C-alpha cells in the first residue's frame, strides 16, 4: 500500500520528466482537460521557424 | 547487475564465458537478498525500501530543475570567474575541456 503509492509518485515523476525533455512545447497545454488521457500523437513537425 | 545486463543487450558482443559469471553474480545477490530477509524484519525492509523510493524521487526532480536552468541560460551570461579550487571536479573521471560550445 503506502509503499506502492509512492513508487506511483515516482513512476508520475518520470512521467513529467520525460513529458518535457523528450516532448519539446508541451508545458502549457497540461493544465485544463480532466478526463480520457488518450496518448495524443504527438505530431513532431511543428517546431523549426526554420 | 540488470544495468551489465542491459550494457550488454545494447553492446551485441556475447563474448563466450560471460554467463558464468551472470549466474554467480545472480547467486551473490539471491544470497545478499535471502540474508538482507534474515537479518532484518520484513517491517524494517519494507520501511527502507519506502525511504529509498522518496530518494530516488527527490532525484529526479532535482534533475528536471537543473536541466530547465540549463535550456534557459541560453548564453548572454558573462563567464562569472568564481574562485576556490575547492571542488576536485572528477566526478565519474575530470573531462569538462570541451565547452568551446559556441552556438
Amino acid at each position: 500500500d503506502k509503499y506502492l503509492s509512492l513508487e506511483e509518485q515516482s513512476t508520475a515523476a518520470l512521467t513529467s520528466f520525460t513529458k518535457e525533455h523528450f516532448f519539446e512545447g508541451m508545458s502549457k497545454f497540461v493544465e485544463g482537460s480532466d478526463e480520457n488521457f488518450q496518448l495524443v500523437q504527438l505530431n513532431v513537425n511543428s517546431f523549426g521557424e526554420d | 547487475f540488470l544495468r551489465s545486463l542491459h550494457d550488454d543487450s545494447i553492446s551485441s558482443s556475447v563474448h563466450p564465458g560471460k554467463e558464468d559469471l551472470r549466474s554467480l553474480s545472480h547467486q551473490q545477490w539471491m544470497s545478499m537478498a535471502e540474508k538482507v530477509w534474515n537479518t532484518h524484519t520484513p517491517n524494517h525492509i519494507l520501511a527502507a525500501l519506502e525511504r529509498l523510493t522518496l530518494n530516488s524521487t527527490q532525484e529526479l526532480k532535482k534533475l528536471q530543475f537543473s536541466q530547465a536552468a540549463d535550456l534557459s541560460k541560453g548564453p548572454s551570461c558573462q563567464l562569472k570567474e568564481f574562485s576556490e579550487p575547492i571542488t576536485q571536479s572528477r566526478s565519474c573521471n575530470e573531462s569538462t575541456h570541451l565547452d568551446p560550445q559556441e552556438t
